[PDB]
DNA sequence: TCAATATCCACCTGCAGATTCTACCAAAAGTGTATTTGGAAACTGCTCCATCAAAAGGCATGTTCAGCTGAATTCAGCTGAACATGCCTTTTGATGGAGCAGTTTCCAAATACACTTTTGGTAGAATCTGCAGGTGGATATTGAT
DNA sequence: ATCAATATCCACCTGCAGATTCTACCAAAAGTGTATTTGGAAACTGCTCCATCAAAAGGCATGTTCAGCTGAATTCAGCTGAACATGCCTTTTGATGGAGCAGTTTCCAAATACACTTTTGGTAGAATCTGCAGGTGGATATTGA
């Protein structure tokens, strides 16, 4: 069928709002956001892999097309995330 | 009798319009809008209403948009009245003239 | 039918814009690039649905050619 | 035992892998790229959240809708800059009128 | 060491078939190039989108024809379509 | 083996059809790559830089130069319509600009 | 006289020129400086290939003067003759950028 | 080596002239110069990042005309004439 | 300042359309099992990026000096705003179908693989020639009278 | 109208950079033969997208009046454009290190590939509930006086 990020955002939704809802026309506007946001950053690792001659997307990749892609702030936190994701996935 | 001063009204709408957001151009005439034009890159066509819905939201955001990049050219040009001139000048500014 | 777009409407819109005082060339004016901006867009979707080989314009043809004119809009599938 | 609670996510991690592969990005993808994807994916779905809910808090209400999604980007500085381009359906604009404007 | 390649060589031949007479500065050819490689990104990059929006795994004549029309401004398209149609029925005329 | 025929020759173009077929395989744009696609791509690239060189010949022509530089291909691309929308929001090294001053800005 | 042309003249007679030729119209040493400051500021122990330098200038000056033939419209607009700061910030700001 | 300080008084009044020429500008208002400066430093300090992001990304610590490219690309600023 | 008109701002109130919530199934997503192979080390070869020297002369810096442009001030002719006044579409529902996006399943045609052959295209070299940079007069354009 | 001052053209020259053309090699593009899908058939099946009325309100289309905004005209205090004297520092030209980019060659740690083996996310109907939309009632805000 059809699929999306409805769960996940919600999910999200209740760690820092469990006491507010959302409603299906903004849960829309999420969806478009995560896929939206998701299309620009592997766009960008996909031209930076193929820049570099390398044919495979690592989180370096993600890392830098997160660095230039996000206004200053966004990105640290990002970044800082991501690696913390990476490394206790790792463990 | 009682009457408001020359924009006064125009005011009190821009504060009732800046804080809702319905569509503003009726319903009806825009599907018809829309429509006639299709017609002319491929005929019978049928449209999701979603799609026409998506084209209204995409078109007033554009015009809105537009309206505010004209307000601050006639400011510039020290008046108060939007003009073709404004529009113009911020459509060659934007790159779409 | 681009007739339908009527002043008052297109006051609305410039209202929601900030505009205060309206010159009445302003109509006119705002019709045609209206007509320009639908005929753009539409153009691209209907591109969208003939390659899909539809009849039937959907949303994500509209979201598609919007994305590809600069004019993303979150809402409709993307 | 998913790869999304190994990496600590609410965030569909496996997902992220499977539409990296799929997309044509690139030949080939590291396992940690869609683990750190979708964290970001999340921390910027988490943000967003967050102030329109404040949003909707302020408007005493609690349930966001889209004009509180609207009035969290548009209010902030780096989101903004972030979504310049895009439009969020039936968000409105933020409410200002230009001082000269003003009567008297 | 290792070789560059580039579309020079092409570029110089069509150059010689609208001006016999005429040459390019190397300048002029660096400009030509990027520009064959920009259109070419543009085309690929519209044609991948279209495939995958369709849920298409190969991209054919038939996606770069579409990529064209939604890239390409009025005449443009035209010819160039006319072109790209003229080059794909020789070519499959054996 | 068999008698060597190039496929831009097969297909009637100067433009390199084995060259963009590559290109395309190994551009991630897609798993596979109709026969045609690179045939169909070389065309229309051929077709565009012959539609510039032939307006960017005339300008140099215009100049009394034989050489094409890059002037002579701003020349060109500013000047038609359709070239500018399409490299609208490109810049050409060493191009420089139109001649062009706003009217008001001339001695009354 | 001594002879003397009145104010306009030589501006328009530069205009005349400049838009006939595409030579960088800012100095090289200096622009090159100002690079390596700025790069510098982001990041120590860089180095430049020199066409990245030149292309560096290339996008500047392509990019200030279409930025100025729009703020000479914003001007034009304001019944001046005269371009002002105000008219840059009215520019940049419908071009998008800093808004 | 020297430290480099406000090289960007090295962007000289008459240069900023000759482009406002170029640009089609008649008349020119004392305080052009310095908005000019500063509007400059602000693009190119965004070109640089990018680039210079390119570069580290690459483990080179040359900045090529490739890393400018790509940066000015994807600023919607795209470049014809270095791309090799 | 005063009196009053029409506009907001509120705390309540109550269905109702749009939300959380229930209870099962396939299309992922997570697992072992080789099978591959991309691309960090490790070196070097050898571009080309800093630095430096030394010599001009193009062009930046500062001043004068005053033309004419940006900015106040006025002023009044119209253009738009505010407002009833009617009256004609847009809106809101329920069909009732008919058009048609979506599967199913099928294979003939169209790629993707593999493994050699066969050359078109990329360095450098050697060879070739527009035109940059100078000059000296024909217009041409400006600005004072 | 007229000069005369000064700024353009407009050919005419000729050696250099830079183009072009000439050669020598591979890195690719071409053949062939062999598995592998791709996705365009024709037949059906439930959406869901029009065409159909209805009936209202709304919301839009029409004059009326006149408030106050936008130009037009006038004035003038400098700001910013020429022109000129000075001489600084960007340009030009080599001449060198080496810093550090690319090539070539190893291999492992890290991806595919693949059959299974659970699991989770979706979808189609259960139970609710956050607010829209209305309401008397109470200050506001805006105006004429
Ligand atoms: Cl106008
Ligand atoms: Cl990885
Ligand atoms: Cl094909
Ligand atoms: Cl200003
Ligand atoms: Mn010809
Ligand atoms: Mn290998
Ligand atoms: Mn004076
Ligand atoms: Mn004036
Ligand atoms: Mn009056
Ligand atoms: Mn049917
Ligand atoms: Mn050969
Ligand atoms: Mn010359
Ligand atoms: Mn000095
Ligand atoms: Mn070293
Ligand atoms: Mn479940
Ligand atoms: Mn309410």
């Amino acid at each position: 069928r059809k699929e999306s990020y409805s769960i996940y955002v919600y999910k999200v939704l209740k760690q820092v709002h469990p006491d507010t809802g959302i409603s299906s026309k903004a849960m829309g506007i999420m969806n478009s956001f995560v896929n939206d946001i998701f299309e620009r950053i592997a766009g960008e690792a996909s031209r930076l892999a193929h820049y570099n001659k390398r044919s495979t997307i690592t989180s370096r990749e993600i890392q830098t097309a997160v660095r230039l892609l996000l206004p200053g702030e966004l990105a640290k936190h990002a970044v800082s995330e991501g690696t913390k994701a990476v490394t206790k996935y790792t463990s | 009798p009682h009457r408001y001063r020359p924009g006064t009204v125009a005011l009190r709408e821009i504060r009732r319009y800046q804080k809702s957001t319905e569509l503003l151009i009726r319903k009806l005439p825009f599907q018809r809008l829309v429509r006639e034009i299709a017609q002319d890159f491929q005929t019978d066509l049928r449209f999701q209403s979603s799609a026409v819905m998506a084209l209204q939201e995409a078109c007033e955001a554009y015009l809105v948009g537009l309206f505010e990049d004209t307000n601050l050219c006639a400011i510039h040009a020290k008046r108060v009245t939007i003009m073709p001139k404004d529009i113009q000048l911020a459509r060659r500014i934007r790159g779409e003239r | 039918n681009i007739q339908g777009i009527t002043k008052p409407a297109i006051r609305r819109l410039a209202r929601r814009g900030g505009v205060k005082r309206i010159s009445g060339l302003i109509y006119e004016e705002t019709r045609g690039v209206l007509k320009v901006f639908l005929e753009n867009v539409i153009r691209d979707a209907v591109t969208y649905t003939e390659h899909a080989k539809r009849k039937t314009v959907t949303a994500m043809d509209v979201v598609y050619a919007l994305k590809r004119q600069g004019r993303t809009l979150y809402g409709f599938g993307g | 035992k998913t790869r999304s609670s190994r990496a600590g996510l609410q965030f569909p991690v496996g997902r992220v892998h499977r539409l990296l592969r799929k997309g044509n990005y690139s030949e080939r993808v590291g396992a940690g790229a869609p683990v750190y994807l979708a964290a970001v994916l999340e921390y910027l779905t988490a943000e967003i959240l967050e102030l329109a809910g404040n949003a909707a808090r302020d408007n005493k209400k609690t349930r966001i809708i889209p004009r509180h999604l609207q009035l969290a980007i548009r209010n902030d500085e780096e989101l903004n800059k972030l979504l310049g381009r895009v439009t969020i359906a039936q968000g409105g604009v933020l409410p200002n009128i230009q001082a000269v404007l003003l009567p008297k």
